[PDB]
């Protein structure tokens, strides 16, 4: 929508407003790069400022030494007209890693990606929770770990990790505050992969609360999370069964690109995400 | 004064206001509490400049040769000033009065802000004048006072125009962060009325009543921060950030 | 001991991180008016080193035989942030492995539990401060090479 | 059917929709932008006795 | 036993490295009023004995 | 205003107080900032229901 607004209404207005008239032109990839790397806002005003900056650069380069006809600004020339890129887009991983899982977040400016990562080291049964986590999210981690302590035979977890293993859950980065209950499952996948030494597929984003007996409860803000998962190149989603009524708010081409799996139990998630053989030696 | 007033310049509504004091003859040689206000009024009326401008150079290569021998460093700030000046010279007629991305100089105290204003004003060969806006909190400090009062005084911009006789000088509105707003008064509405180049051509005062030539009167604003400028003023701006200096 | 770099609003500053490893029972003390983000980054670096205990020649069970103490001079100056992750990783690994760390190399960078180095902020003040104090070697994250211009 | 209010983040078009509605029904368009003072004594004026 | 006719001051680091302090003048005058004639002081504070 | 004070209401003490305030307003000269306060106060006393 921002790319279409910048095509129709914003860029001809800024070009005519700056004095250029058809001696300069941008492409679409340049517009998407400017949006993704120079703009973090819900509205459209900062993008309007950036297109004004590009038109004023072009006017100065016209008044230094003129050219003939039209010059088409590509995506490589945007740092030559705007400077250092001041934001970094989210990248999806590709390899199954052991001890981590791919989660989805939600801001009032758009969803992001977040990565839960868990280390399991020999120790004496202590749980550390770092990364500026609120209280709801710590209690969600404790509920996930108690579910896993109750079901050690079902998943090949060690028989006594409650007093021989120290666990540590970290959510990068360490400076921004993070809160909420919508990542109950992500932590249950990461802790189970870290304890059973088998990798977790990073192709798949996931969300949903967890209860103490293993029910996946519905969550909020699904369209922003799914749009952010589609823009980062992830085509597989795990979602609660009670949120299938909210898939009708998505664009059609986004919904056709995503392979969505609907769950009720946590065991349906752990069967689907973990690779069936261990790769590392165990903890103790 | 009727020698002084029929000279070069003034428009014709100014002339209808100028024929006011022929029959305001005798109240100043004896009394009166409001007699010198009309004397001073037509002094102000013949004092402000009309139809006399300085022809301007807008060459950016002369602008680089002006700026570089007056300041050291600040090269990126120089370049954004050059971009603003290039788009100022390139647009004539339409989209020069619809959009003025008015310069805002933001930085800590101790960096060269006012010196850049004098160097810009000396680059276009025009006549600098600075108006500070430190403790300003009333609209009549920007506008005039009514001439029906005893103490009637026009605003600071009439002073800035009567200093230098160019139609279009360079005026630096220094420290607009410190415009204090409270109950019963803020001159930021008069700032938007005088600052946006689409209603300032119909500007007036409470002292004088005629329109003004505030069309190509070039404006520069300075600030120490952003978060205390009123939001209807934070749409007609274009910020340039001066960070602070290296040891060398 | 390792050499690190800080950011004040009036320029950069060298800071030294020093740690000690004495016989004990596994506690971790963190002194020098440290904020919460900095304590969490120290704990993340220590968990990374407990996981990879054979790659770097660390003792096999230091998690319950060694008390560590992380001190950042000076006191009465509050310090916070997370850019100090690989500095504390270097200092803790040097103290546990009894291998000296080079002090003629400044460094900066945020760490995670997998051992990934994350981007930081305020890079030019830190590099100017490291240059005008006589340090000619910098370790920096790869995703900060955009700001070297 | 009561007073319509337009809610959202800034930057999203909420004034240009108002001009679109005004020009669609051939009215004129103004914009008070209240909140510039700190009293209810600027919506209603003050009399001549002040 | 630690001998008590020596007044001392200084900040310690974890490597055993004495770092400079503030308020040297008032501390030395107070030690000289009380009859102490032996001071231990950091090396980086000899510029402030003047 | 004297007619309006006599017509509506009033309790007796409030009536004598309003009449003394009216005589005080009649003695002074108009346009003074003392007079507008008394005029506003009598305007409030007359148009409140009794
Ligand atoms: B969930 O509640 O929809 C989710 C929680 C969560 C889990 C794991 C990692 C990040 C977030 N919520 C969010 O994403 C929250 C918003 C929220 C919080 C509580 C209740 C409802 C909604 N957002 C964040 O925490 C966030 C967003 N962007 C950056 C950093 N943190
Ligand atoms: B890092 O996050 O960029 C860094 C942390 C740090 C570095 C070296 C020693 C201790 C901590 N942050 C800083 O430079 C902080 C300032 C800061 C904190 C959070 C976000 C941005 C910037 N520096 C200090 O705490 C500090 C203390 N005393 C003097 C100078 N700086
Ligand atoms: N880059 C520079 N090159 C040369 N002289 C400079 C430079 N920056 C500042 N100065 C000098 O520093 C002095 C102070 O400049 P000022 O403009 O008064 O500082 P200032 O920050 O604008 O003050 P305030 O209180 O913030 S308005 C002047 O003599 C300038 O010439
Ligand atoms: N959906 C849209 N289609 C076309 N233009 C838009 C759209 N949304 C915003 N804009 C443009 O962005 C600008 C935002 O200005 P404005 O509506 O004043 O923002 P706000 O309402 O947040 O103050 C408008 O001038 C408008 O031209």
């Amino acid at each position: 929508e921002k790319q279409a607004i910048a095509r129709q209404y914003l860029w001809p207005k800024q070009v005519r407003e700056s004095g250029m008239e058809g001696r300069i032109e941008v492409t679409d990839a340049a517009i998407l790069r400017v949006i993704s790397e120079y703009t973090r806002e819900a509205g459209v005003r900062g993008l309007e400022r950036e297109l004004g900056k590009i038109a004023r650069k072009g006017a100065k380069f016209w008044l230094e030494g003129a050219w003939e006809g039209l010059r088409t600004i590509d995506a490589s020339d945007i740092p030559t007209y705007l400077g250092i890129p001041r934001y970094r887009p989210d990248k999806a991983e590709t390899e199954p890693q052991v001890g981590t899982a791919q989660g989805l977040a939600w801001t009032p400016v758009g969803g992001t990606l977040l990565t839960i990562e868990v280390a399991a080291v020999p120790g004496s049964g202590k749980l550390s929770l770092t990364g500026q986590l609120g209280e709801v999210m710590k209690e969600s981690a404790q509920a996930a770990l108690t579910y896993l302590r109750a079901h050690t035979q079902d998943y090949g977890l060690p028989e006594d990790f409650y007093n021989k293993v120290d666990l540590h859950v970290h959510v990068p980065d360490g400076a921004t505050p993070k809160d909420g209950p919508s990542a109950g499952i992500t932590m249950a996948t990461a802790i189970a992969s870290a304890l059973s030494r088998r990798p977790a597929r990073m192709d798949i984003a996931m969300t949903g609360e967890v209860s103490l007996r293993g029910k996946v409860m519905p969550i909020g803000g699904v369209k922003e999370k799914l749009l952010a998962a589609h823009q980062a190149g992830i085509h597989k989603i795990v979602l609660p069964k009670d949120n299938e009524a909210q898939l009708e708010e998505l664009p059609k081409e986004v919904l056709e690109g995503l392979e969505i799996k609907l769950v009720e139990d946590v065991g349906e998630v752990l069967e689907y995400l973990l690779l069936p053989e261990p790769t590392m030696p165990p903890v103790v | 004064l009727r020698k002084k007033i029929e000279e070069v310049g003034m428009p014709e509504a100014v002339k209808t206001k100028a024929l006011k004091e022929l029959d305001r003859l005798e109240r100043m040689q004896q009394g009166s509490p409001e007699a010198t206000v009309a004397r001073t009024y037509l002094d102000w009326l013949t004092e402000v400049p009309w139809s006399k401008a300085d022809p301007e150079v807008l060459d950016i290569n002369h602008t680089r040769q002006v700026l570089d021998e007056d300041h050291y460093g600040l090269k990126d700030v120089k370049e954004r000033i050059l971009e603003y000046l290039a788009v100022r010279q390139l647009t004539q007629g339409l989209d020069v009065r619809n959009k003025a991305p008015i310069l805002v100089l933001v930085g800590p105290p101790g960096v060269g802000k006012t010196s850049l204003g004098r160097s810009i004003a000396r680059s276009m060969n025009r006549k600098f004048h600075r108006i500070s806006l430190g403790g300003v909190r009333d609209e009549a400090e920007i506008r005039g006072h009514r001439r029906t009062y005893i103490g009637a005084m026009p605003g600071k911009l009439i002073h800035a125009m009567k200093q230098v006789g160019v139609i279009n000088p360079v005026i630096l509105l220094d420290e607009i962060d410190k415009m204090s707003s409270d109950w019963r008064g803020d001159p930021a509405s008069a700032m938007l009325e005088v600052l946006d180049p689409e209603q300032n051509n119909t500007f007036t005062d409470h002292y004088l009543d005629v329109p003004y030539d505030l069309s190509k009167v070039f404006f520069i604003t300075t600030a120490n921060t952003l978060q205390t400028i009123p939001r209807p003023l934070l749409d007609r701006m274009e910020v340039i950030e001066i960070p602070g200096y290296t040891n060398m």
